[PDB]
């Protein structure tokens, strides 16, 4: 039981480190693609389309 | 027989802790992506505010939004509620807005449109205009912030396919 | 190419303050412009609170919106309704597993939004019958009463009939906790090519037992395979109607696009039926049999038939609806219609429950119609079918002998009956009686059944094939 | 054309529908959803939508088709799986590449891309032609050597142009008529409303037996080509054997399977086993799908589809009867169709009659079942078809007090009474002789006296033997074997031999897959001769136990008589039956000494 408690305490930090690595990779990808995503979103918002709902 | 209860206890009662830790890590992994998307949306909102700040570039966009709002309303009487700034641009180009509405829809051009005295909150709208029907009963919130929110709600799978490639698990 | 969504378009929404009347749980609008029949709308109360509403009726420029969470506080003067222009689409993704959603698709695990791969529409189109293929492999449950004697195939739709107060919710939790695929293989079923998943939907579930489901799944590691759909009893009724549709849409997505094996537990189908009756009477429809509207065989069919395995996809959907029989009768409309639409049924018996047997599954009435497709040589073990048959026969004989034990006496019984009393004792309180957290694989349950059957002699184990009997019973 | 108003599920009030007729199919919305008009009120037409209605706007068009619910009749109908609306499930699957059925899909019922070889008939240019006249034949499959092209009923005139011999598709014009100046263009197919029976020159009396190949059916409870049969559609009962025997070994030149409202995984069985069912009646081994059409409806298929499935199937069967082909129609569960009716009536709000079933359930059932029967087809040349309906009733767990079951049993002349218990005891085909009955025994007297004169007498003798054993088993159980006379033991032994030999047919073997009516008659003569010889010998003072211990060899010969291979030739099998009868007579004569 004591060994399991110590292992859980260490595995909490290990999982935190793994999640930190994954989050760092995700943040890097987001920083890479943010310019393109923002440009696409701005183009979509700033370029509306006329329509009529008769049909 | 008595110790059989604790023989697997270190992996059964600590299984709850391990599962909770794994669930917390999995939820944090998704929350990181959500925070990244929120940052992207904040950058997009700042860029939209900056674009609206340029009146010369704003004017055609503003007329397009007004025309689309009228077509959605689809009535000859309409009331527009814009920001305190650029309230004169709508007054100046309503003559062309009416012609554009009458050309885009086969029906007759709008007889008259009134700029509402209830100016939109400049601290929040940061652009766009909310056109409303006569007696302000029916409205369309064609504001830049509202459009950004609607696009964020709707174009989420497109953003997914943009930042990340197609899901390898989704063979279909 | 996946980049064909074309969702970057922006659709402005019209908001009307033109509320013309309020009638119970529904709001009438007087000047709607081209309303959609099943459109979801957002109501802005005068106090500022926002409520969702689903359009129930569309006349000329008139739309009747049935409002979630009641209609209190709505005035015809200040409230506004925003029309979204789309029905209740839900966000789907491969990582919805491990998420706990409200009955309206809103996550309630304090996590983020779904981050959809696609906004799959609710109550999707029916599976083409020419595309369906027969169920062909067993989905394991960890319950001996179900694994050995009422085995569930991979496309089967098999309900769990129960009643109020019986532990059907805990049985559902156990099944969700221990379900999986049977055959051992070189690669585990947690991979990316042979994977398994569970979609748990709770409708009208009590807050105590909803919290029980949440804590049970988050603590026992079943969450990473489970997308849980909680719906409290005090939650909106339309939310109860849409909850099984959310669960089955997620299951359809996973199984038929990600190619997962998906088990769907729809607990408290009777509460869903009550909600359906409430919705039907909200539209001034006159109630059908037993107050329930006469058309729910269609709706239960739409819920149930969203299952089975299909031609071109390696995935499958297995459904285990769980319904409480009101007043403990099969003649009630809900169990009757479920028996019409579903293959077989599992019975939870009050008599077994009062004796302290868990799970209190009464195996004599319970039946898996297409069990024979889930059992075989490459499917579990070669002795599965005849061991199940022998268990059923000896259990029935034991019940009959227990009836005669108090009528002709213990000593007047035949030797088979004396063996049958003690076989029934050992059966009910060792084999059927399985701990709430005891996970028995199908082979462990099979050899426990064999250990129970080893008390009988060769001559009158007559419902086991002599080849299997001579290969298993004699050592 | 039209527009839309009040929508509450499938009910859809339309606008500007001035020219719409009652029960007329319309295309609803931009997705062209199918739906039929239920009410007309001025320019407003109440349309019940034949599928999901979640997305429908007010004002978007509703186009009226101009026709009621009708089925496209023509070549390409064989070997095709349909729903109640006759939507080609296969063609829907390849066209959409989709697991589901897309909403508003409008693939043609009959394939318009296939080029069919068309051979024109006797009619020439300028000839007067009437409805039902065969003006050409089309080689559809190998089993359907000539899908004869019928002129549609209610249409007639003078032939002004007829396409020559060639290879054609359905859209291409084939024949042209002029009625009174008005000019009509007829193609390789035509559409007929499902709810009006296809007209015939004369409805004949069905008198030729429907040889299912099962000994119990062909002997004790015989159906008739053009007859009507009811079946309990329970699970454990081997109804699959009955359906496969009718679709595999019967006299039918066509088979229509109507899986109305069936389960999802049951229709999977029906759709997956049928492609590998093969026939030898053609002289070459060919699949039965070349001769069979399936109407498949899972319980989630639209209520309108489930209700109209049986009508679509019976209209297809009538179309193939009008060509001169004996067609058998098998309904998976008419109780599911009655449930569909109950849902439709409830949604329309009609007052119920019997625990929710509408007042016209009996009328609809009687009218639908009357469409079956032998009949001389409309038009020339003279020909005779037959539609036999074999419908299975599956009420709530054997609750045969259901008005659906009551009406079906009151209409159908044959009940084959499958039993769960006989399936538990592995006594296939599991026909409960005690409750099963057939009211076509009197009619088939003509056929028997023409071919097998002693057949009715032997059938009645077998009925009496089985009934006597059935009523004597209770006295056996109550009193003991010692109380039985020798003749009663004879009855019991012969009846047990019957149950183990004649009624019980393996079916999955080669000698019992198809027992012909002549081999069946020979076996009846053998069994009745055994019973009569035993009865006579024991009436001549002989103790039955001694004969039973002594005449086990002739009993074994009778037991192996079911192993006679029908493929050996009628003459050879008749000769060996004669040898069996001679041997049994001689051995009884020896043992009675």
């Amino acid at each position: 039981e004591q060994k399991n408690a110590g292992g859980v305490g260490e595995l909490e930090k290990k999982a935190e480190a793994g999640v930190q690595g994954e989050l760092a990779e995700i943040k890097k990808i987001a920083e890479k693609k943010k310019d393109d995503v923002v440009k696409i979103l701005i183009e979509t918002v700033i370029k509306p389309s006329a329509e009529v709902h008769i049909n | 027989g008595n110790f059989k209860s604790k023989l697997k206890k270190a992996m059964l009662s600590q299984q709850i802790t391990k599962s909770t830790i794994a669930n917390k890590m999995r939820l944090k992994v998704l929350s990181a992506r959500e925070q990244s998307l929120d940052g992207i949306f904040e950058e997009t909102k700042e860029k939209l505010s900056g674009i609206a700040n340029n009146r010369d570039e704003y004017k055609p966009i503003l007329q397009s939004l007004i025309v689309e709002a009228l077509l959605k309303l689809l009535e000859p009487k309409a009331i527009v509620k814009a920001l305190e700034r650029d309230v004169d641009l709508i007054e100046s180009m309503k003559d062309d807005i009416m012609r554009e509405y009458g050309e885009k829809a086969q029906r007759a051009p709008l007889e008259e449109i009134v700029i509402s005295n209830d100016y939109l909150n400049k601290d929040l709208v940061s652009g766009g205009v909310v056109v409303s029907n006569a007696s302000d009963k029916i409205e369309i919130n064609n504001t830049l912030e509202e459009r950004l929110k609607l696009l964020s709600e709707e174009a989420l799978p497109a953003i997914r396919l943009e930042l990340y490639g197609p899901s390898k698990t989704r063979k279909f | 190419k996946k980049a064909v969504e074309q969702g970057f378009n922006v659709k402005p929404r019209l908001n009307y303050n033109t509320v013309s009347g309020v009638n119970g749980p529904l709001v009438i609008l007087e000047k709607v412009k081209f309303p959609r029949y099943n459109e979801i709308v957002n109501l802005t109360l005068p106090d500022g609170t926002v409520r969702q509403g689903q359009v129930l009726e569309i006349r000329g420029d008139r739309a009747i919106v049935q409002v979630f969470e009641g209609t209190s506080g709505i005035d015809v003067k200040k409230t506004t309704v925003e029309f979204t222009g789309e029905s209740l689409r839900i966000p789907v993704s491969e990582d919805m597993l491990g998420r706990i959603f409200d009955g309206s698709g809103r996550p309630i695990d304090n996590g983020p939004k779904v981050f959809a791969e696609d906004y799959l529409d609710i109550n999707g189109s029916p599976i083409n019958p020419y595309a369906r293929i027969y169920p062909e492999e067993m989905i394991s449950t960890g319950v001996s009463a179900i694994d050995t004697m009422n085995s569930i195939a991979r496309g089967q739709k098999i309900p769990i009939f129960s009643a109020s107060g019986l532990p059907h919710n805990e049985i559902a939790a156990q099944i969700c906790r221990q379900a999986g695929l049977v055959r051992p293989t070189k690669d585990v079923h947690d991979g990316h090519e042979e994977n398994f998943s569970i979609v748990f939907a709770a409708m009208g579930v009590n807050l105590e037992t909803a919290r029980f489901f949440k804590q049970d799944f988050e603590e026992n590691g079943s969450l990473e395979r489970t997308s849980l759909f909680l719906n409290l009893a005090n939650d909106p009724t339309i939310e109860r109607i849409i909850t099984p549709r959310l669960a089955l849409t997620t299951a359809e997505y996973l199984a038929y696009q990600t190619e997962r094996h998906v088990l769907t537990i729809l607990t408290d189908m009777s509460s869903y039926a009550d909600a359906l009756r409430e919705v039907s009477a909200a539209r001034e429809e006159v109630p059908g049999r037993r107050g329930y509207p006469g058309y729910m065989y269609t709706d239960l069919s739409t819920i149930y038939e969203r299952a089975g395995r299909v031609e071109g996809r390696n995935g499958s959907i297995t459904q285990i609806p769980i319904l409480t029989m009101p007043n403990d009768d099969i003649t009630h409309p809900i169990p009757d219609l479920t028996g019409y639409i579903t293959e077989g049924q599992i019975f939870v018996d009050r008599q077994l429950h009062n004796k302290g047997i868990y799970p209190p599954i009464n195996v004599l009435p319970s039946l898996s119609r297409l069990m024979k497709s889930a059992i075989g040589e490459g499917m579990t073990r070669k002795d599965h079918g005849d061991v199940s048959n022998q268990l059923y026969a000896k259990y029935a004989i034991g019940k009959d002998a227990a009836a005669m034990k108090a009528v002709v006496g213990e000593e007047a019984l035949s030797i088979e009956d004396k063996l049958s009393l003690e076989f029934l004792e050992k059966f009910e309180k060792t084999f059927i009686t399985q701990g709430a957290y005891e996970d028995r694989t199908v082979f462990e349950s099979l050899d426990q059944a064999w250990s129970l059957l080893r008390i009988y002699p060769k001559e009158m184990l007559n419902r086991i094939s002599p080849k299997i009997l001579d290969e298993f019973y004699d050592r | 054309y039209g527009a839309i108003y009040s929508v509450s599920g499938p009910v859809v009030i339309a606008e500007n529908m001035i020219g719409c007729a009652m029960y007329e199919l319309v295309k609803v919305g931009h997705d062209n959803l199918v739906g039929e008009v239920i009410r007309i009120d001025g320019d407003k037409a109440t349309i019940q939508v034949y599928e999901e209605t979640a997305g429908l706007t007010v004002g978007d068009p509703v186009l009226r088709t101009g026709k009621p619910l009708s089925v496209e009749l023509g070549p390409g109908l064989m070997e095709t799986i349909y729903d109640g609306i006759q939507r080609p499930l296969k063609a829907i699957k390849e066209e959409s590449q989709s697991i589901y059925i897309p909403r508003g899909i409008d693939t043609p019922a009959l394939d318009r891309t296939i080029k069919w070889q068309f051979t024109p008939g006797k009619f020439q240019v300028g000839d007067h032609i009437s409805g039902g006249d065969i003006y050409g034949s089309v080689f559809e499959n190998s089993l359907i050597s000539s899908h004869k092209i019928l002129l549609p009923p209610r249409s007639r005139g003078t032939i002004t142009w007829i396409a020559p011999a060639g290879e054609y598709t359905l859209d291409e014009k084939i024949l042209e008529v002029e009625f009174d100046g008005k000019k009509s263009d007829f193609t390789l197919y035509h559409t007929w409303p499902v709810r009006v029976p296809r007209p015939v020159t004369e409805k004949l009396s069905a008198d030729y037996p429907l040889l299912t190949g099962q000994r119990v059916l062909d002997a004790l409870f015989p159906c008739v080509q053009g007859g009507t049969t009811c079946i309990p559609g329970a699970f454990g009962c081997g109804k699959t054997v009955i359906s496969q025997s009718l679709s595999k070994y019967s006299n039918s030149d066509a088979i229509i399977y109507v899986g109305c409202g069936e389960r999802g995984n049951e229709m999977a069985e029906v759709l997956m086993e049928f492609p590998e069912l093969y026939t030898e009646m053609s002289g070459t081994k060919e699949p039965i799908m070349k001769r069979t059409t399936l109407v498949a409806n899972t319980s989630n298929m639209p209520v309108a589809a489930r209700e109209a499935s049986i009508y679509t199937g019976i209209t297809l069967a009538e179309y193939f009867r009008d060509q001169g082909k004996n067609v058998s129609m098998i309904a998976d569960s008419s109780s599911r169709w009655a449930e569909a009716l109950r849902e439709i009536s409830g949604r329309l709000g009609e007052m119920p009659a019997d625990q929710g079933f509408p007042a016209y359930l009996g009328a609809k059932l009687a009218s639908f079942y009357e469409r079956a029967g032998k009949a001389v087809a409309l038009g020339s040349p003279d020909r005779t078809g037959s539609v036999s309906i074999v419908a299975a009733v599956s009420p709530a767990g054997g609750d045969f007090s259901d008005p659906v079951t009551t009406a079906t049993l009151g209409i159908t002349q044959v009940f084959w009474g499958l039993d769960k218990k006989l399936a538990q005891r592995k006594h296939f085909p599991s026909i409960n002789t005690s409750v099963s009955y057939s009211k076509y025994t009197n009619v088939l007297n003509k056929f028997y006296d023409s071919n097998y004169p002693e057949f009715p007498v032997l059938r009645d003798r077998m009925k009496e033997i089985l009934s006597n054993a059935e009523e004597l088993e209770q006295v056996v159980q109550l009193v003991g074997k010692s109380a039985l006379s020798d003749s009663d033991k004879i009855t019991l032994d012969v009846a047990t031999l019957i149950k183990e030999d004649f009624l019980q047919q393996n079916g999955y073997s080669t000698y019992d897959a198809f027992c012909p009516i002549w081999k069946t008659f020979d076996m009846m003569r053998a069994f009745i001769s055994y019973h009569d010889e035993a009865q006579k010998a024991v009436a001549n003072g002989a103790n039955w136990s001694k004969l039973a211990d002594s005449t086990g060899d002739v009993k074994h010969a009778v037991s192996s008589s079911k192993f006679f291979e029908p493929s050996r030739g009628e003459k050879e099998v008749h000769g060996e039956f004669e040898k069996l009868l001679s041997t049994m007579q001689e051995r009884f004569a020896e043992s009675t000494d």
